[PDB]
């Protein structure tokens, strides 16, 4: 990010906390109190639902 | 400026995943060139209105 006057360098880790996380934390889904995530399936046109 | 491996993972796989489910789809094929071009060819059942 920046190079100091003394010659030291400022890395991103020095000013921030980098880690993998979700895109959005607005929605928290739980199934029976356990963390969960679901995917919804829509039927194709003219397809036997069963 | 994307290699063949990058193209397959980044564009072709994403596009193909959504393309599944279109009406009267017979089969799909794809190719990712070293030039970065990705070509998804969708062949539909005969008699389908193009």
């Amino acid at each position: 990010l920046k190079v100091n006057q003394d010659g030291s360098q400022v890395r991103l880790r020095d000013v921030a906390k980098i880690e993998l996380g979700g895109e959005s934390y607005d929605v928290v889904a739980k199934f029976n109190g356990q963390p969960a995530s679901g995917l919804g399936i829509k039927l194709a046109t003219g397809a036997n639902a069963l | 400026g994307a290699d063949a491996e990058t193209v397959q993972n980044t564009v072709t796989q994403v596009i193909e995943q959504n393309m599944n489910g279109i009406d009267h789809l017979m089969y799909m094929s794809s190719n990712g060139d070293s030039t970065g071009t990705a070509t998804i060819t969708l062949t539909f059942e005969s008699g389908t209105d193009p």
